[PDB]
């Protein structure tokens, strides 16, 4: 729902 | 905790009278531990209360009192549960409010109380205001407007209107907007107002109608024009027959102005130029002209005799649209001549002034001489009356209009010269009257700028001496005279003017120049040009430096009809005069400095004097008079440095104790002045050199004190609907001062890297980055949001890129900041508009280390998240437009899409392919923006063309998307908009890319008969 905004390098 | 559950279970029953005791216990059991335990519980107690409400209402005056007390209980619960923070589930409460309001079984006062609670507790909360879905908005609007149309007349009706207002705003500011089919609803109300005389709440209804038309005008333009043609006569009848109160009159005037804006975008007179003409509209225009003429002759339209500005603007627009029952300038001339009382003369002067200023071409040439004949008869009264400033302003506008025309006849020119000389002779006497000194001088400027009168020797005497003290209009007239005249010798005059400008009373009483603000680099230019051998040439050289609402909807209207298309469009100085000027400036500066006291003198005066000194030095440095290195060793620079050092004492003292509240205004003024002093543009201008000198003036201690004050301030702890979190009303004086100081520091850091200064830019930048630390910054605070947005907008720079670690520091909290405000459309739009400034530093790849890819990924994941949310119909057209702007900036940064790729759902999309998707949007404005910015796909824009295959593929994709926009098809407006989008895309491709000219021409030829493009429109585009 809101995890898209966070940046995930791995 | 169990006690509350047991009490609720007991209240679930139906006791004869013990339920009153249970209610009293419920009201009295609310305590701090219960509230702490309720944090997540409120839903369960709320639904149990709903059970009690329905059970109680299941079982006249006594019933009305019971309803009143039960509503008091409900509002008590609502205010208690949300008193600290919005926690109650909003959808169920909205359902409850709708259920209680729609049924007529409840009493009128009970429904009024429920509506009041909805207005004051739901629509006043930003979270609830933002989380409401479109369907709830539409059903609320329908329910609360159907109630308004009911014949039941009471006091709550006005309140009901307010509700609709708020709802309308929400439905126009948080969703896609109401459907056009709702318009007839509004129409019905207007019809009632034709027969109903009380008119309880027409102001709010008409304001909501204005908001709806503003939102709905971008599309459905012909529909809005038809609605106006249908509605406006009823409004005119109401205006004629009603009481003529204030608010309703103002709202009706605003609605008329909006209708005129829509029908005639930016004064399009004829249909072939962009207007929309109809017989009904022309009749309405004539009737409204007559109504406004009648309204002007009224006491309430204005002791004061000037008419309200909105009425004057509307009158001027109507006159321009009506003027060629002659109804020409002869009517205005007759009104000017016939009227004797000044009360009946000022409005026509205002109308003429506005008509001349806004539409210079309205006045024909043949009417220039007679008009000046009439005006010259109104001015010469020896006493200056209340009508003199308006006559002066009208004469100024006439002079400025005549200056812009080149097709005048010789006889007309001679007559105009005679009249201008005469009225100059009359207006020159009485110049000593300060009461109108702001207007008089301005008129003189209009005469001097156009070279309409030869300047005599006596005019120059006005500046010298003590006849008139310096002022902004006087200085503007002086520089206008210096531009287009030669100073008579009569050295005795130039030195006199210099002394008058720099006059200070010898032994306190600060000079007027140091007290009144002047436009930047105006006094210094005059002072320098006075000392030069060729003053006129120096002034011309100084003036020759290159330059560094609903209007946009009107521009969009003009673009749609293809009526506007932004695309396819050795000096020497007298040594004695220079020494005299230096001596006078040094004397004034020393007199200011030695008289300085820690409290008596104001802070901004010292900064003004320092700015004047550095501006004079920079104006010298722009020419060959002085050299850069030895300008630093001049005594003027030392005196300016001393003045700034003296000015820093106030900053130090405020740093010592921040609790003081009376020092904020002076500090804010000084920060604004210092911000105005510095410039970031680099185009070899006197402003740049003056800014460099001023930057070199500042010491490290002052910067460190400013940074410490900023850190301390940061760490320190009616309207219609919910308040925007970015609204300035949430900011105190301390917050405003902190923002001003932060902007000043940002500009200092940005401009310091170019030159060399005493302080260290790296340390100040590090201190600034310390403010947005994760442990310190909370995005939920409005001040922190403003700080972060200001840093994002100001810190990045193109000429001198920031270190990539600083870019990472800037981009670190952006994900969380966007996460908090995912719901809010306005904050998302502002965030996108501010973050599009980082792409200039992100695009750099010379130091392509791991930090570069980390920052690029951090930015691209957020952009892709916004794009993915947009694809799911989650954002309004404003956020889409901001996203389109950001994508256009990204395309400018990386034309080849080497690194600008959006990642979402495990898939990758190049920015170029994503950009062409916006050509098939559901909103005309976004489609037009994309079509106009599509040229970024065919040019470097950093002007070399792209490879052949890339251009071919981009053109094919854009053309296919534009075709598909039409392919998925009363509604003439949609078809017209899609055709205009197609033609605009083709025209832009033709104008920008010489390679794809033949392909674009063939596509246009195909679409003439395949897509049914209008032959005249494509003919006009091809001609242009």
């Amino acid at each position: 729902a809101d995890d898209l905004f966070r940046y995930n390098p791995y | 905790l169990n006690d509350l559950l047991i009490c609720c279970r007991q209240l679930e029953h139906d006791r004869a009278t013990e339920r009153k005791k249970e209610v009293e216990k419920f009201k009295r059991l609310i305590r701090d531990p219960e509230t702490i335990k309720h944090l997540d519980n409120w839903d369960a107690v709320f639904r149990f209360l709903q059970k009690y409400i329905q059970k109680e209402t299941e079982c006249q005056a006594s019933r009305q009192k019971k309803m009143q007390e039960i509503s008091s209980l409900v509002k008590y619960f609502i205010k208690c549960a949300n008193r600290r923070a919005p926690r109650l589930k909003c959808q169920e409460l909205l359902n409850y409010i709708m259920d209680t309001v729609k049924d007529s079984s409840n009493g009128a006062i009970y429904g009024a109380d429920c509506s009041n609670i909805l207005l004051k507790d739901i629509l006043s909360v930003r979270k609830y205001w933002c989380e409401i879905s479109q369907q709830q908005w539409l059903e609320l609007f329908s329910v609360y407007f159907r109630l308004y149309l009911k014949p039941s007349q009471d006091v709550h009706r006005v309140l009901v209107a307010r509700i609709i207002h708020a709802v309308t705003k929400g439905c126009c500011s948080q969703t896609d907007g109401l459907n056009s089919k709702f318009l007839d609803f509004f129409s019905k109300a207007i019809q009632c107002a034709r027969q109903e005389k009380s008119s309880s709440g027409l102001n709010h209804i008409l304001a909501a109608l204005t908001i709806f038309l503003k939102t709905l005008a971008v599309n459905f333009r012909i529909r809005v024009c038809e609605l106006g043609d249908e509605i406006l006569p009823t409004l005119l009848y109401i205006w004629t027959q009603h009481r003529l109160n204030d608010s309703l009159k103002e709202v009706i005037i605003e609605l008329f102005q909006l209708q005129i804006y829509i029908h005639h975008p930016k004064g399009a007179k004829t249909q072939e130029k962009g207007a929309y003409e109809s017989t009904k509209w022309r009749s309405i225009l004539y009737n409204l002209y007559d109504l406004l003429v009648n309204e002007i002759s009224h006491i309430g339209s204005r002791r004061n005799i000037a008419v309200k500005e909105n009425l004057i603007e509307l009158m001027a627009d109507i006159c321009h649209q009506v003027f060629n029952i002659e109804l020409g300038w002869e009517v205005i001339k007759d009104h000017l001549q016939k009227s004797q009382n000044d009360f009946d003369l000022v409005p026509w002067l205002q109308i003429a002034t506005q008509l001349i200023s806004k539409y210079p071409a309205s006045l024909p040439n043949c009417e220039l001489s007679p008009l000046l004949m009439i005006l010259s008869q109104l001015l010469p009264q020896q006493r200056h009356g209340e009508r003199t400033p308006y006559v002066l302003r009208c004469l100024t506008e006439v002079a400025l209009c005549q200056d812009k025309r080149s097709n005048l006849e010789s006889s007309q020119k001679s007559d105009l010269l005679k009249l201008w000389n005469k009225i100059w002779c009359i207006t020159f006497r009485g110049i000593s009257s300060e009461q109108i000194q702001a207007e008089n001088f301005g008129l003189l400027g209009a005469i001097i700028q156009g070279s309409l009168v030869e300047v005599d020797r006596e005019f120059w005497k006005l500046f010298t001496g003590s006849a008139c003290r310096p002022s902004c209009p006087a200085v503007c007239c002086l520089t206008l005279a210096l531009t287009t005249s030669i100073v008579p010798g009569t050295f005795s005059l130039k030195e006199s003017i210099m002394k008058w400008l720099l006059f200070y009373q010898l032994e306190t009483e600060v000079p007027p120049i140091l007290h009144s603000n002047f436009p930047h680099l105006v006094l210094e230019k005059i002072l320098v040009s006075l000392t030069m051998k060729n003053c006129k040439a120096a002034m011309n050289f100084f003036q020759s430096v290159p330059e560094c609402s609903f209007s946009e909807v009107e521009e969009l209207f003009l673009q749609t009809t293809f009526d506007k298309m932004d695309f396819l469009t050795g000096f020497s100085v007298h040594q004695n005069l220079k020494e005299s000027l230096d001596r006078c400036l040094l004397g004034l500066s020393e007199q200011l400095l030695n008289n300085y006291s820690s409290e008596i003198t104001n802070s901004e005066t010292l900064v003004r004097c320092s700015r004047l000194l550095v501006g004079v030095l920079g104006c010298y440095c722009y020419m060959g008079v002085i050299a850069e290195e030895e300008a630093y060793k001049s005594e003027l620079f030392q005196k300016a440095k001393s003045l700034m050092q003296c000015a820093g004492e106030s900053i130090t003292l405020f740093k010592n104790k921040t609790n003081e509240e009376f020092r904020i205004g002076s500090l804010r003024n000084m920060m604004q002045l210092c911000t105005r002093c510095l410039s970031n543009c680099t185009k070899k201008s006197p402003n740049k050199i003056a800014s460099g000198f001023f930057l070199r003036l500042l010491t490290s201690k002052l910067m460190n004190d400013i940074a410490d004050i900023c850190k301390s301030l940061a760490s320190f702890i009616s309207t219609i609907g919910a308040i925007n979190p970015l609204a300035e009303e949430y900011l105190s004086k301390q917050d405003l001062l902190f923002l001003d100081m932060l902007k000043f520091l940002c500009l200092c850091v940005t401009t310091a890297q170019t030159n060399t200064v005493s302080f260290r830019a790296a340390d100040i930048r590090r201190k600034l980055l310390m403010l947005i630390d994760s442990s310190t910054l909370e995005p939920t605070k409005s001040l922190h949001l403003h700080m972060y947005l200001m840093l994002l907008k100001e810190l990045p720079g193109e000429e001198y890129p920031l270190p990539m670690e600083d870019v990472l520091e800037l981009l670190k909290p952006l994900s969380n900041v966007c996460s908090l405000y995912r719901r809010d459309q306005d904050v998302c739009k502002t965030i996108l508009n501010h973050v599009l400034h980082v792409v200039k530093n992100l695009g750099q790849s010379n130091m392509d280390s791991e930090n570069t890819r980390d920052a690029q990924g951090q930015f691209l994941t957020v952009i892709g998240a916004f794009w993915h949310l947009t694809k799911e119909r989650k954002y309004i057209f404003s956020v889409r437009m901001a996203l389109v702007n950001c994508l256009k900036t990204l395309l400018e940064a990386d034309p080849y899409s080497k690194w600008a790729i959006l990642n979402v759902m495990g898939k990758d999309f190049p920015v170029n392919e994503v950009f062409t998707q916006f050509l098939a949007d559901n909103h005309h404005q976004v489609r037009m923006l994309a079509a106009e910015s599509i040229n970024r796909l065919f040019q470097d824009t950093k002007l070399k063309a792209l490879p052949l295959k890339l251009q071919q593929t981009a053109f094919e994709n854009a053309y296919l998307k534009a075709q598909e926009g039409m392919r998925e098809m009363e509604t003439l407006d949609e078809i017209y908009n899609r055709k205009s989008v197609l033609l605009t895309l083709i025209a832009v491709v033709l104008s920008c890319s010489p390679i794809c000219e033949k392909q674009a021409l063939f596509a246009l030829c195909k679409s003439v008969k395949e897509n049914g493009l209008e032959p005249h429109l494509v003919k006009k585009v091809l001609e242009k």
